[PDB]
This record gives structure tokens, sequence and C-alpha cells, in this order.
RNA sequence: GCGAUAACGAACGAGACCUUAACCUACUAAAUAGUGGUGCUAGCAUUUGCUGGUUAUCCACUUCUUAGAGGGACUAUCGGUUUCAAGCCGAUGGAAGUUUGAGGCAAUAACAGGUCUGUAUGCCCUUAACGUUCUGGGCCGCACGCGCGCUACACUGACGGAGCCAGCGAGUCUAACCUUGGCCGAGAGGUCUUGGUAAUCUUGUGAAACUCCGUCGUGCUGGGGAUAGAGCAUUGUAAUUAUUGCUCUUCAACGAGGAAUUCCUAGUAAGCGCAAGUCAUCAGCUUGCGUUGAUUACGUCCCUGCCCUUUGUACACACC
């Protein structure tokens, strides 16, 4: 998958969440969060941001 | 000096009120040359209203940002207007409060007080906008 | 003008220590323009309270209200060293 | 008072006795009749009863997209038409409109199913006014869509046969259907 | 502060909290304060026994600081760590929760622990103490169980009461398990 | 007068006229390949062929905002979003017009180099502009 | 499109035309599903075999094409 | 909420606390604008003077915005109705009325409601492989049906030129946003230089609706726009599959839509632009904003959902 520092061409090696394998969405701000889901998890553990 | 504020749909007009000489100065430019358009007798509204005619008597220089030519003609009218109440002459000047009330007569949206419309958008649930729904009577 | 400006959580700690840089680090040498308000370095967004999935039909508004003062100390002479001795209140964020 | 600073209602004679004592022409309900204008077109003639009502159902009608920013030239630019035209003052001649396209009785309709019940209710001057400009405007776009004529002269042309009484009039003869089934269904 | 990076700070907060969930178990967690001095995290945890967090000599707590700047996934700063004492035990809500979930992990049931822990809670003061135990009640079907001494059934108005909250979890051969407790002090 | 007592486009069309006069400013011919590759009847104001009217018009932003730049008097400053944005990269239609017509009205003596990036408009600048429209002005009254 | 400066000619299939070649026309469509390359003239002749989705519609490539893609 | 009453007091909800908009004000004031102390640049004019745009540092004066804080609206005051109750109805005062507008709050429980693809997780499983890696092709297929958005059938206007105007929000911490100056050149497009901004600058008055005036004159057109073909970038590896867009050219369906059906309750739909969110990179979407802004309730008969009392029951795995 896209965590290998190694992709074939610039653009391959996408972004993915840390959390779960999903890609569909991230968030630029945090390179965490399934898609839209674990932002308002985590907004609710702790903070805010935009 | 005398100044006042007075604004609706988003404006600050900065109405200064001042004797002698009579130029209606808005910004950095005259009265005709700023609004060339059609509405730009507003501005010239209530200063002939008070009973007296303008140019001879008190001069006028305002400065405003925000408002389009439906808003800043009534932004600079409201000024003035308000400024008119709070400025001074050897009677004075208090009781044109209720004659700037008697301006836009009997269904008081006056040039005493503002034009409190903020254009925003349409509704959800009926029909909606200002002034409410469904009467036979109306 | 020697640029000093405070932000902090919410109110309670901000008042102590804007309140102490006019005590304490100005006096007579240090004229200051003084201690301002200014707006709040806020971030708010109206957002839905489930991230998406089951029900479209609710809502979360947010913000983050980090209240910013400046109070800004003009004249840079000796008395501009004295703010060191003003270390209290943590969750105080100073920027020089 | 004063519209356009020149035509007033001092040189206007008002023909239905009900609507001097509810509808004022100080400000509540505005007694300045004009409108029938888009482009530049100076046909024949004016017209289109308060003022104040040509902000409500003409707008919206019109036809025309665009709201109140197009409404205010339709208002304004007509009156000079029919100041050389006929030679009267643009409000006196629709003054007579008004009450011919204003009903007395009406009639309600209330839905039981698919069943059309149309019992009377009485009027008496406030309705009477925007539920005439609802008429005229509904007869007006319809017919500058559905034939070859402009907004301007549709409005323009309507209201002499309306006021003088015509069955090629909409607005007067929509005023007759309603009033008289109310009368008859009473 | 912090317009620019605050997924810096931000995530390292995330890292230190998941080092004291695991070490400090034993020793009674609660919770920790992060108060951000730059390039210096203050980490004060809250242990309910300081004793063993300090140790022989001092030497599980400079065991803890140097662990948690570097072993994997932490950032170094050169910062601190202090050893605090949470005073009583009854009155937070953090350690309550978690003593109730070890009781029901080992092998006591779930009338025998909700009993027995309000009563506890209302004789060191507070106001109300609300347990709800949810999951499979002894063992059985899902759904909750609640019961609460004192003012403290659904918050209790909001106001302000000063509500201590928790949610701790139970993994058993039957299945995951938790467990929600408020415990409200006094008005602040 | 100044440029603020006449009004905005018969200045532009009056101005144009002692504009072609003066042998400084000479068409490109950029204008000519567009107008009547069209369809477009434009009658003799409207017209513009075309460096007199562009001139007359540019010129005029120079009274009315007179700070720096030929790119800020080429699209006004920023939004080029109507029609063709071009900041960086290569200059195009609307780029080789501009940068002629300020050379051309530099080597009059209407507009100069301040030194904070590009133009502002000069002693001989202003004396054609707003004495053409105190002209105006008196066939106005 | 890439002429100036740096043509997007990929370099692996000027390793298969330096090979192919000079030695015989392999009459046998070789299946190069590389779409990103310009076509040089080392490639005159052998049939290069870009795939599609469903199917494939053999190449004869003639010494006038070459300029742009495989497109 | 007020009367009546075998009850009397109280709790969890809700009306308030909190957050945001409407407005006033003393005191301390940051960023911006204007004006003066020295202005600076320039015109028009014989001169006096009058007219325009720009902008720093220190101080003064005038202003605008916000936040610490102090208030204002309580059916308070007045008239009519009602048992001279509670309430309604309208009016006065004001920037603002009957919890002011909009958020935030979701009781007790049920639907064995949905989520094992967020993570957590009982147990079942599979393990030279329902693991892992390489690359292409698929998710864009198609011979029809259904649901939701976008755009048009127009003078409701189109086309050309000129002109007036808003608000909410974004912009490296060592890959930013963007002003400028010249050079390739049919487009999508950055290396480099200079200047501002950490948000004072910049995106944004090259911001539409709209307004002025002229032309077309109701014809598939000057309507509408799918589709195709024809000229390129010192980088984003690179856009046949599968990118938007710019000039010439191609100029369809369509000329207001049956049975039937949905939404729109007073600045929060229509109509209209503008900005954010994901993002190396593909919006008509989602999310947020301002500008211009109204037709219509007499009346609950019928329809659909929900609440209370009374009423019939053989109904009870949740009352399929």
């Amino acid at each position: 998958n896209v965590w290998f520092s190694h992709p074939r061409r610039f653009g391959k090696g996408s972004r993915q969440c840390r959390v779960c394998s999903s890609h569909t969405g991230l968030v630029r701000k945090y390179d965490l969060n399934i898609c839209r889901q674990c932002f308002r998890e985590k907004a609710n553990d702790i903070g805010f941001h935009k | 000096s005398v100044q006042t504020f007075g604004k609706k749909k988003s404006a600050t007009a900065v109405a200064h009120v001042k004797a002698g000489k009579g130029l209606i100065k808005v910004n950095g430019s005259p009265i005709t040359l700023v609004e060339p358009e059609i509405l730009r007798f507003k501005v010239y509204e209530p200063l002939l209203l008070v009973g007296l005619d303008k140019f001879s008597n008190i001069d006028i220089r305002v400065r405003v940002t925000g408002g389009g030519h439906v808003s800043q003609v009534y932004a600079i009218r409201q000024a003035i207007a308000k400024g008119l109440v709070a400025y001074h002459q050897k009677y004075v000047d208090e009781q044109s409060k209720n004659e700037l009330k008697k301006a836009f007569t009997s269904y008081d949206r006056t040039l005493l007080i503002a034009d409190s419309r903020r254009p925003e958008p349409k509704k959800f649930g009926g029909k909606g906008a200002r002034s409410r729904f469904q009467k036979s009577y109306r | 003008k020697i640029r000093i400006t405070l932000t902090s959580t919410k109110v309670k700690q901000l008042e102590n220590v804007s309140s102490n840089i006019v005590k304490n680090a100005e006096q007579h040498n240090l004229v200051k323009k003084g201690p301002v308000r200014l707006p709040t370095k806020v971030l708010k967004i109206s957002t839905r309270k489930t991230p998406n999935g089951e029900g479209s039909k609710t809502w979360e508004t947010y913000e983050m209200r980090i209240h910013k003062r400046y109070i800004d100390l003009e004249a840079p002479v000796q008395i501009v060293k004295r703010i060191t001795q003003i270390t209290i209140e943590p969750g105080v964020d100073v920027e020089v | 008072i004063k519209l356009f600073n020149k035509w007033s209602f001092e040189e206007v004679e008002v023909k239905d006795a009900s609507l001097v004592d509810y509808v004022q022409v100080r400000q509540p309900i505005f007694v300045a009749h004009t409108a029938g204008r888009y482009a530049n077109k100076r046909f024949r003639k004016a017209q289109c009863p308060i003022i104040e009502r040509l902000t409500n159902s003409l707008m919206m009608n019109g036809r025309n997209n665009g709201k109140k920013l197009k409404a205010v030239r339709i208002i304004k630019h007509t009156l000079d038409i029919i100041n050389v035209l006929t030679d009267q003052n643009p409000i006196q001649v629709v003054v007579d409109a008004i009450t011919n396209t204003g009903p007395r009785e009406d009639t309600t309709r209330v839905g039981g199913g698919g069943a059309a019940r149309r019992q009377a209710v009485d009027v008496s001057p406030l309705r009477r006014v925007n539920q005439a400009i609802a008429l005229l405007t509904i007869g007006a776009r319809e017919a500058a869509f559905r034939n070859i004529k402009t907004i301007a002269e549709t409005l323009a042309e309507e209201l002499i046969n309306a006021a003088k009484g015509s069955s090629t009039s909409y607005a007067i003869k929509k005023k007759d259907e309603l009033e008289r089934v109310a009368k008859s269904n009473r | 502060s912090k317009k620019r990076k605050l997924v810096a700070d931000g995530v390292f907060y995330a890292e230190l909290n998941e080092f004291f969930t695991r070490e400090l178990a034993e020793e009674g967690y609660s919770g920790v304060e992060v108060r951000v001095t730059p390039t210096k995290t203050e980490v004060i945890i809250r242990a309910t026994r300081t004793q063993d967090v300090l140790g022989e000599n001092g030497r599980r707590i400079n065991e803890l600081t140097l662990l948690v700047q570097k072993r994997f996934k932490y950032a170094p700063g050169t910062i601190v760590l202090y050893a605090e004492r949470v005073q009583d035990r009854g009155l937070s809500a953090v350690a309550q929760a978690e003593s109730m979930k070890f009781k029901l992990l080992n092998g006591l049931a779930i009338r025998r622990a909700a009993y027995g822990v309000v009563r506890y809670v209302m004789e060191s003061g507070a106001k109300g103490c609300e347990v709800v135990v949810s999951g499979k009640l002894r063992a059985a079907r899902a759904k909750a169980m609640k019961f609460a001494d004192g003012f403290l059934i659904h918050s209790g108005q909001p106001v302000n009461d000063f509500i201590d909250t928790a949610t701790r979890h139970v993994l058993m051969r039957q299945g995951v398990l938790g467990i929600k407790v408020k415990i409200m002090r006094d008005p602040a | 007068v100044s440029v603020r007592d006449v009004a905005a486009q018969d200045f532009i069309n009056a101005y144009a006229s002692f504009l072609q006069r003066q042998g400084k400013l000479e068409v490109p011919g950029y204008v000519d390949i567009v107008k009547t590759s069209s369809g477009n009847e434009m009658p003799p104001q409207d017209a513009e062929g075309w460096f007199y009217k562009r001139a007359a018009s540019v010129a005029r932003h120079i009274y009315m905002r007179k700070q720096v730049g030929v790119g800020k008097l080429n699209k006004l400053y920023g939004g080029a979003k109507s029609r063709g944005v071009r900041p960086y990269k290569h200059i195009d239609a609307s780029g080789s017009i501009n940068r002629k017509v300020l050379q051309a009205l530099e080597k009059i003596g209407i507009v100069e180099i301040s030194p904070k990036g590009g133009r502002r408009i000069s002693e001989n600048g202003q004396r054609d502009l707003d004495r053409i429209a105190a002209q105006t002005l008196e066939e106005d009254e | 499109r890439g002429m100036t400066s740096k043509p997007a000619g990929f370099m692996k299939k000027l390793r298969a035309a330096k090979l192919a070649a000079p030695e015989n026309e392999k009459p046998a469509p070789v299946r190069t599903h590389m779409r990103n390359m310009i076509i040089v003239p080392e490639m005159i002749g052998s049939v290069v075999g870009i795939y599609n989705g469903k199917a494939f519609n053999q190449v004869e490539i003639r010494p006038e094409m070459l300029g742009h893609y495989l497109g």
C-alpha cells in the first residue's frame, strides 16, 4: 500500500489514514481520521480545529 | 463639530454637519459625481425637508464606505437626518425628530429610525421573506 | 513600539496578566499607548455532529475562542526589560 | 403626496368613497398609480393601481426576471407617456380603474376532496387593492408571453379597457366572474 | 497561540496519553495536565498511589520521563514529569470507574458492584453519584442498569455543579463491556 | 475643473479626439483585428480604433487611483477572473496592449515611473486630462 | 504538449527498440500498455501493443506518424 | 399560567444559564481611514482660491470595528374584551416585542433500528495461503427502468460598449498566498526577480443581479447548446482509458411536458453572484455568506402524521 515511502511515480503513494486504512477524502490539516469520520469524534475528545 | 452615524444593509455613514458654506462633499468628490445615476435625489432629500432650502444654509461633508447605490443613498440620508436633531441653532434642533418621523408619514419606516433591513436569503417551510403569509384581509 | 501580544483560553487568566503589565512594566519611565482589547482570534464553523453516515438532521456549532489582547509598549527604554519578572499564568501564550 | 416631484393627489379626483377612508395617499396604502415600461419604447397610456402594491403582485408575476430593480423603471418611465398622449395625470385615470377591477364581494374556495365549494365572503377596501393588481399582472404576464407584445405595451393598453368597461380587458372581466358567483351562491 | 503547526503539539498530547494509560494503570490513572512552555511540557501525572510511581529511591519516575521522550512514536522536547497524588478515591469518577470495571472483570456481579460504590462516594462527600452499567448485566443480553444516589440523574440540570465524567472498558471472555460514571461534587 | 466634474464615458471620448492629434501615440494594430471580424458595428464613440480611446481610459485611471503598476492599469489591480488572468506567466492579448500604451504616453511626458514599482501621472499628463474636462463641462451646462 | 525542454519519452521502450529492431522485425504483436511515451523513429515497423480496455486493435507504425504520443 | 378539587409539596425534562446577531454608553484602546502641525504630486485660473488622488513617523483631533464590563423588553405602560382571573386583541415608547431572530439542549424508553469497513471485541473460521508484493484493466461499462440535481424552450430576454456596489472566510515554518517587470506564444502552464503580508497586505470594486443607450423583431432565429475536427508549455513523471479551458468551425433534442407528484409559513424558499471544505490534480456536490425580494388562511370539511379525554375489543413474541 501507500505507507511505503518509495512509490513508482510521483503521483501512486497518495494519502491514507493512521487509524483505519481508509482513503476516501481525508484531511490536509490532520493526516489522521478515516475520511470525515474521526474528525467529529476527535473533536469530542479534546479541542477543535477548523 | 457635530457628527453622527446611520447605517442600513451594512454601511458607515460618517456625516459631519457644520455652519458656513453648503457644498456637499461625499468622501473626496461632490454629490453629483459620486452618485451619477437616478436615486441620488435621496441624499438631497432631508435637506430641503426641514423648511428652508440648503446650499445657503448648512455645510455637509460625509465619508462613506459600505453600501450599494440602493443602500448608500439611504445611509448618507439617515446620517444627515440623525445629525440634524443633534445640531445647534438658537432655538436649536431636537423637535425635528418628529418631522423626520413625519417624513415617511403614517406608515412609519421613517428617517428618524433606521431601515432595519439586511437582505439575506429566502426561507424553508410555507412561503416566507418579511411580512407574514396568508391573509384574506391584507 | 515594541510589540508584545498576549493570547489565552478564556477571560480569567487573561485579566491578571494584562493588568499586571500596566502595573509592573508601566510606571513613569514607560509610556504605553495602552491596554487595548481587540476582537478575539476565534475560528468558528457550523458543521454536522454525526460525521457522515446515518442522519443528515443533526448539527453542531464549534468555536475556538482564543482571547487576544495586544497591549503595546511604546517607550523602548530601561523598563522594557522588567517584563521578565512576570512569568505567572501558563496557558497565557506570550509572544514578542 | 408628490410622486416623482411633479404629480400629486391634489390634482386627482377619487371615485370610490370607502377607499378614501381606508387607503390614504400619505403612505398606508399609497394612492399613486403608474406602471407599463420595459426597455425604451414610448407607446401610449400608462397606468397600474397603487404603487405600494406594485412592489407586491406586479413584481413577482412581471413578466420579468429580477425583482424590484426591474419594477422601479416600469413604474417611473411610463409617467411621461400618458402625460403627452391623453394629457392626463397618470394617477387619475386608473383611480377610475381600481374600483372596476376590485370586487365588492368575492368567493373563497374550500376543497372537500375533488369538490370546489365556492361560498361568498365580503371584501371592502383593503383586499380590493392587491387582488385587483394580482388580476392585472396575471393577465399581463401571460399576454406578454403568449403573443408578441412586451410587458410595456400590455400593462399600458389594458387599463383604459378596464376603466371604461370592455370584454377585451382581463381584470374587469375576472372581477365580474368572482363577484357574480358570490351574489349567486350566497 | 500557534497559528501554524497545531498537528505537531496536538498529536504529542495523544502520544503522552497512550503512555500513561498502559504504564500508570495499577498506580491508579486519572489524567495528565500538559501545560506547554516552549520546548517543555509539564506532564503532571496524577496517580492514586505515587509511592510506586516514584518507586525505590525514585527509579521509576526517572524511567517514565526517559521513555515518554523516546521509545517509539514520541518527540523529545527536553520535558519534565511530576507525580502528583489524587486526593480521595471516591470523588474522582475516573478512579472509581476504573475500580468498578476491575471488579466486573475479576468475578463480582453487577449489583454488588453498583450498590457498593455509590455508598462510598456519598460517605466521602459529593452530591450525587450515577453508576450506569450497560452491556451484558452478569452475562445476558444487552441493556442498561442505572441506579444513582443523590441529585444526579441525567446531569441534574446544566448550570454549575462540577461533574467528573468517565468511561472505561473491560476485555473478558463473554465480550467487551463498558461503563459510564458521573460524580457530582459541589457547584463550581 | 478636475476629471471628476466631467462624466466617465464622454470624457474618454473627448480626450480621445486630442489624443489622435499627438503623434507619439500610434495604433500597433490589434483591435482592427477583432471588431470587424465579429459582426459588431460600433458607431464613432463606441467604435474605438483604438489606442486613442483606450489611452484616454487608462490615463483617467491614474487620476482616479494614481498608484503604481502597468499591470495595475492592465486588467484594475487583481481581479481578472472576468476575461482572463495573467500575473506571473507570459502576458497575453491584454498584456501587449497596456505595456505599449503607457510606454507611448511616457514619450510625451504624460506618465512617469515612480520608484516603488511603476507608474504615476505627471505634469503634462494632468494638463491634457483636466483642461479637456473643462471644455466638456461648459458644453454640459 | 511536451516538445520543448524534455519530451516525455519513457526510457524503458528505448531499450526495447534498440534490441528488437536491428535483429529481425518481430511479426507477433509485442504488448506495450505504456501510453505515456513520445514515439521515435526506431519504433517504425515493429508492432507495438497498446491496450484499450476490453480489446486490442493492431498497430502498423508508419514513418509519417512521429511527433505524437501513443494516443 | 390562573380558578376548581382528598390532596400537599417536590424531582428529571422544558421556559434561563451558555453562544451568536439587533442597539445604547462611560473608561482604558489595536488595526484601518480622514484632517492638521511639514503635507506630497498635479491641474484649472491673471491671482485670490477651488477641485482630485495618494501616503510615513511622533503627537493631537474626528471616525469605524471588537472585547473586558455595565444595561435594555417585563404584556412594563394605555384602551377594549373576558367573571373586575389567567389570556387575547391592538396601540404607545424605541434600535428591537410578547421565550425578539438563529444556534445549543434531545427526558424516560422502545424500534432484538443501523454501524464487526473507525477503533474496540466474544466466538466461529481460513493459514505453501479468504496473507503480501509487482503491474495492467475494472469502478466511466450497456439493449432499459427509477430517484435527485444542472441547463434550456426566451424580448421573462439575447448581443456590444460604458458605469455603480456587499458579506462570511482562506494564505509554508523552512515547498505559502499574491503585487510587480520582461521574454516564449493557438490553449490547460513555472524557473527567476522585486515588494507587501503573517495576516495591516492579498485574494475581490478586471463582484453579478442591476442601470443607461443602441441593435435583433418572433422566425427553431440574433434562441438553445451536446458532439466532432482542426495550431503549444525549461514543470504537475505524465493526462489515449479518465483533466479543465481558449479561438475558428459543427449548430441536435427542445418551441412549457399526460397519469401523477414534491417543495416553498416572513429576511431562513425564488432569483442572483461570492467564499470555504476535501485537494499534487477534475463540482453542477457538500458547507458558509451577502445583495434585490414578494402573491397569499376566510377556514380546519377532506387527506397524512402527532397529542389529550371519552369509547368498543375475543386484541398482548410486543401489540405485521
